[PDB]
């Protein structure tokens, strides 16, 4: 039976398998594989399983004895193909409208509508945008954006911190940058996000080797294999800074990055729809004005809002009391912004 | 099979044999770097808001 | 006087060599703060990148829900203010 | 005895390493091409006069002991810029520097030749020859002509040819590139774009 | 005439006068002259070197060009 | 179990380690390898292959009892590699006709006039500018070859492995005629002859003094035509700035304003638009531009054209595109809003 016969190959099979890269297909069913460290003997391959599965170069199943080619490769699993491929589509499209509205609007028929309906293009002859990066103020809802389109998306969705690619061993982000667009190729048309990579210009790290001679390497790497050749076609890539002082100029420039979408501070308008639902959730009296806080702070960003809506009632759950007085806002606001540089030392603006 | 969980892997014809409980990273040299106990709230005397 | 609830692991000792040496994402640290949520982390380029870490996960994306990082240092405030 | 010895050599490739330093406690420090030191206090089948610290050994697998020298010490880009086309050049292509010209070889081609005539009168031969001016005027006119012209063998030297990122000391390309030459050139040796350096 | 030796060089040619109206070359602009009249001399397709594109290649590109006759009148 | 038969019968056949050759002794074989990672060898072989083609630069089979020859193959075999706008900047396909053009052509332009062909341009210039554009733009005219390496794709951690692939290269080169290999990145490669007595990165100048000897001498060129890419004429080699070699160095920045008028018709055509509108206040509007970003204004009036229902491409979509790239898009959104001028 086929239970005999593949047992039959199972004792081809020497318990102690080990994992070998080939280099060339010789042609005669004899090969001759390197391992990690490379000892090539003239081995065979377990004639069932497909030899033409595989390109030359690519990794097989061998023995530790006789070395001979036993089985096929699946994958590579590495911690970030845990944290690269993401497993759900998280939460958060939107708690709350009002927090941008401009490049909501954007994001939306920029990504999403190229993505979702690609027929608008036979109609015009447009290429889709490859790379936009999305940079501003620290904590905007760049993150929280990117979790938006993490949730509300039509493909397999990819996070990457930019920091990831970074260790001591050479040519392991190189690596990582193949197993990276591997893992970017082979689902379906993916989100690819990678973020805080204003964080490797100017960076020299402990577990390395030659720092300006090393992330070179492997963020040449990325301009290699990111958007140079190895036909795009529909890989959705989007990057985020908050700095752009220490980008390199060579991936900012056109073909490989499109769109540089900056981020405001929000006005008075979309402020009233971020303090009112950040306080949908709580107990007040109504009584008191959101408009002194949405007018004073000039500059504040959405986890102002959030600190200051969570410190009033810090401030009345403080003394047990469900509702809260203006003067707790008062507190919750000057205990959120400190150093108001108004008088004091020069205050000449007055 | 845990994924990434550590186990005791013979020499033997490295046959997959027991499975090990354990914690991964420096967790032991850095993972409980606290500075246990101490004393009481006397001697500090004055932030106390 | 929490009876589990503070692991001062210090977080600044060996900078150089006690954050992203050997640990790279820190997070070795966070699997610490998870596998003893009763914990508080304390801290005093690779700043930076761990810095960040800190924030993948502290924004939002939390297990033992706020654990307490603190960090502590003096006299200007003028470390990177991402 | 030597049926076994040349046995040693036999028994696998006897894997050459490097001797790290040489004592006399006859005595040597072998680093295996494994990187892996193995001391031995008898060395055996060469002499120590024969070979020095800083050499390529065929040293056995299993007694390790030091079996042959390797006749192998070729060392990478010097032995690769020793020219040995030798361009022709006559002196009919010189025009305009005659006098140095002249200067030239009674300076330089006339201590290759004869030092009776310079120690019969007894004094010093000359030491070093500076040729300087417009980048166009021709530098490379007395690297070929006395490589051609003057029987010797013609060595040159570039000025970035001694900056590598890599560091530790300016004594090994330099060390071995003179000691190098103090046998199969010890004649001519054109430095170029001395002023890279000369800082 | 050294780099002018073994190409094919029209006998109308006095490289006195190519000489004496050049200023300030250095030998690497003579040979930058010299096969610039080649090349300038290889454009058209000639089968010979000739005395104009010599002395084309005594202005090969006018050095640093550029040329604007504004404020020169 | 197409073939699980003879398996059982392979199982005493197993012979031969990787075992790249280092050198050779004199009047003998007495070969030198070393084998990947472990030591170097002074081997002798089995006698059951030719002494012949033990030659250096190879790996054959070696016992791993005896470390003993058995036969060898070269390595790197058969899987290696997979224009109607032929002028854009105008006086670099003329330079580029020549140097390329002629050797190809007329051997009576070079050897009447007595000098020899010019075989190789150093490009230099920014990128995203059209080396790619004028190196394909040779592929029309040659047959159809074209070969395009990547200096940065030879970053390996192997001996001469780079070396390896210029020998690789220039064995292709010659196997078809007309053919076009591109160069680029060629500062990696190399042509300063750095060098202190450490020993690091040097398969960079080995790969280098190879990429001199099989380029130019050692059997001439002929039909094969090659370009290097680079920003920097600065790091390069005296000896391939042997004026044999690269003589011409052919110069390119920017289309003046009818070259970018000429890419306005080539991203114009290649989409869907409105034949009724013109192109020279456009070219106004770009006074330092390349084409791609040409091109991301003609994608920018598609994005006027998504918004509103748009196929047949106004004079205003492209003048709030210019708008946009250059003017909402140099660094904010505002680099004018005052008058002071007109
Ligand atoms: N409805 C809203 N309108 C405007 N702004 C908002 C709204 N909701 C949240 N925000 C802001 O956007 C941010 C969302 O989290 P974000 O990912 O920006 O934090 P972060 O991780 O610090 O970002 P970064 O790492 O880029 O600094 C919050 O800090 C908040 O201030
Ligand atoms: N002078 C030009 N004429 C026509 N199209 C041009 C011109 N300059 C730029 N382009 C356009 O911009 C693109 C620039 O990309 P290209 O294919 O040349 O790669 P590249 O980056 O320019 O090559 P390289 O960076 O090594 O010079 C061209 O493909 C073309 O669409």
């Amino acid at each position: 039976k086929q239970e005999e016969e593949r047992s039959k190959v199972d004792d081809l099979r020497g318990t102690p398998m080990s994992v070998g890269t080939l280099e060339e297909i010789i042609d005669d069913n004899h090969a001759i594989v390197s391992t990690s460290v490379g000892s090539e003997h003239y081995v065979s391959i377990l004639s069932f399983v497909d030899k033409d599965l595989l390109e030359p170069g690519c990794s097989v199943l061998l023995n530790h004895k006789v070395h001979a080619v036993i089985g096929v490769l699946m994958d590579d699993t590495d911690p970030l193909v845990t944290v690269m491929k993401v497993e759900k589509a998280p939460q958060e499209t939107y708690a709350d409208i009002g927090g941008l509205d401009n490049q909501i609007q954007e994001i939306k028929e920029s990504v999403e509508l190229p993505l979702t309906h690609p027929e608008y293009y036979e109609e015009m002859g447009i290429k889709p945008p490859k790379g936009v990066i999305l940079y501003g103020p620290p904590g905007t809802g760049k993150t929280l954006l990117a979790k938006a389109v993490a949730n509300q998306t039509s493909a397999t969705f990819l996070r990457v911190v930019g920091s990831e690619l970074i260790q001591k061993y050479l040519g392991d982000g190189p690596k990582l940058v193949r197993e990276l667009f591997r893992v970017a190729e082979e689902h379906a048309p993916s989100i690819v996000f990678i973020d805080e990579i204003d964080a490797i210009g100017t960076k020299r790290y402990d577990s390395n080797s030659g720092g300006e001679r090393e992330i070179q390497r492997t963020m040449l790497e990325l301009l290699n294999q990111l958007d140079g050749f190895d036909s795009r076609g529909d890989v959705k890539v989007i990057m985020a800074t908050n700095r752009i002082e220490t980008l390199d100029p060579a991936l900012i420039r056109p073909g490989r990055i499109d769109r540089k979408i900056e981020f405001p501070l929000p006005d008075e308008k979309t402020k009233k729809r971020i303090f009112q639902i950040h306080t949908s959730r709580m107990t007040l009296a109504d009584d008191v004005t959101l408009d002194d806080l949405i007018m004073a702070k000039d500059d504040l960003s959405g986890a102002d809002i959030k600190a200051i809506c969570t410190e009033a009632g810090l401030m009345a759950l403080r003394e047990r009391r469900m509702k809260v007085t203006n003067e707790d806002f008062k507190k919750s606001k000057e205990n959120v912004l400190y150093k108001k540089q108004e008088g004091t030392p020069e205050g000449l603006y007055l | 099979v845990t994924p990434n969980c550590r186990v005791a892997l013979r020499n033997d014809s490295y046959t997959l044999h027991k499975i090990l409980p354990n914690k991964v990273d420096p967790l032991v040299s850095l993972m409980m770097v606290e500075k246990v106990p101490d004393s009481t709230y006397e001697m500090i005397g004055g932030l106390d808001k | 006087h929490t009876d589990c609830t503070f692991i001062r692991v210090s977080g600044s000792e060996l900078v150089q060599k006690f954050i992203g040496e050997g640990a790279r994402m820190v997070r070795e640290l966070f699997v610490m703060a998870r596998e003893h949520a009763p914990s508080i982390i304390f801290m005093d380029s690779e700043v930076q990148r761990t810095m960040l870490e800190l924030l993948n996960q502290l924004d939002g994306f939390e297990a033992t829900k706020n654990i307490k990082v603190i960090m502590a240092t003096n006299r200007i405030d003028i470390l990177d203010s991402a | 005895e030597n049926s076994e010895k040349i046995k040693v050599n036999k028994t696998l490739p006897y894997l050459v390493s490097n001797v790290i330093e040489l004592l006399d406690v006859k005595c040597a420090v072998i680093k295996t091409s494994t990187r892996q030191t193995y001391f031995l206090p008898v060395i055996g089948l060469v002499d120590a006069e024969k070979l020095k610290p800083g050499d390529l050994v065929g040293v056995n697998k299993d007694s390790y002991l030091i079996l042959e020298t390797l006749p192998t010490e070729y060392d990478s880009r010097v032995k690769a810029m020793e020219v040995d086309e030798r361009p022709t050049e006559q002196y009919s292509d010189i025009g305009g520097l005659d006098k140095q010209i002249q200067e030239l070889v009674e300076a330089i081609v006339l201590p290759m030749n004869h030092k009776e005539k310079f120690e019969n009168l007894g004094i010093q031969p000359p030491k070093g020859v500076l040729m300087y001016g417009p980048p166009g005027t021709g530098k490379t006119l007395l690297a070929r002509a006395c490589a051609a012209q003057t029987k010797a063998t013609f060595l040159k030297l570039a000025g970035p040819q001694l900056v590598q990122m890599f560091i530790g000391d300016g004594a090994k390309l330099v060390r071995d590139a003179f000691a190098l030459a103090k046998e199969k050139a010890p004649s001519i040796i054109f430095i170029d774009e001395l002023d890279a350096i000369g800082t | 005439q050294i780099h002018s030796r073994k190409m094919n060089v029209s006998p109308d040619v006095n490289y006195e006068e190519l000489a004496r109206c050049t200023d300030d070359f250095n030998g690497a602009q003579c040979k930058a002259v010299c096969v610039e009249a080649g090349m300038i001399a290889l454009r058209r397709g000639a089968t010979e070197l000739t005395h104009e594109d010599y002395m084309e290649g005594i202005l090969e590109v006018q050095a640093k060009k550029k040329a604007n006759l504004q404020y020169y009148a | 179990a197409a073939d699980k038969q003879t398996l059982q019968s392979e199982q005493p056949l197993q012979v031969a380690r990787c075992t790249k050759i280092i050198n050779a002794d004199s009047e003998d074989p007495k070969y030198i390898i070393n084998v990947k990672q472990f030591a170097k060898f002074v081997v002798d072989l089995s006698d059951q292959v030719a002494p012949t083609d033990i030659e250096e630069g190879m790996r054959v089979g070696v016992d791993r009892n005896k470390y003993q020859i058995h036969i060898p193959l070269p390595p790197k075999i058969d899987p290696t590699v997979t224009y109607s706008d032929v002028g854009g900047c105008k006086e670099q396909i003329e330079k580029l006709r020549e140097v390329v053009e002629t050797p190809l052509l007329h051997p009576e332009r070079f050897v009447n006039l007595g000098i020899e062909p010019p075989k190789g341009v150093l490009l230099f210039g920014p990128p995203g500018t059209g080396k790619t554009l004028c190196a394909r733009a040779v592929a029309n005219r040659t047959d159809a070859c074209f070969i395009r390496v990547i200096g940065s794709e030879l970053v390996q951690k192997y001996v001469g492995e780079g070396a390896r692939m210029v020998r690789e290269l220039f064995e292709m080169a010659r196997t078809k005629k007309a053919c076009l290999i591109f160069f680029d990145e060629i500062d990696a490669i190399g042509g300063a002859r750095f060098d202190d007595g450490a020993g690091g990165d040097n398969e960079v100048q080995r790969t280098m003094l190879e990429l001199i000897n099989q380029l130019d001498g050692f059997d001439p060129r002929g039909n094969i035509k090659v370009l290097m890419a680079t920003n920097r004429p600065d790091t390069l080699d005296p000896a391939l700035m042997r004026p044999g070699r690269l003589d011409r160095k052919i110069e390119f920045s920017l289309p003046d304003l009818e070259g970018r008028t000429h890419i306005f018709k080539i991203h114009a055509r290649s989409m869907s638009v409105e034949r009724d509108i013109r192109f020279e206040l456009l070219a106004r509007l770009c006074p330092n531009s390349t084409g791609a970003e040409i091109r991301s204004v003609c994608t920018e009036a598609g994005m006027f054209a998504i918004r509103a229902r748009r196929k047949i491409a106004t004079e205003k979509d492209f003048l709030e595109a210019v708008n946009k790239v250059i003017k909402s898009y140099a660094k904010f959104s505002a680099t004018p809003r005052y008058m002071t001028y007109n």
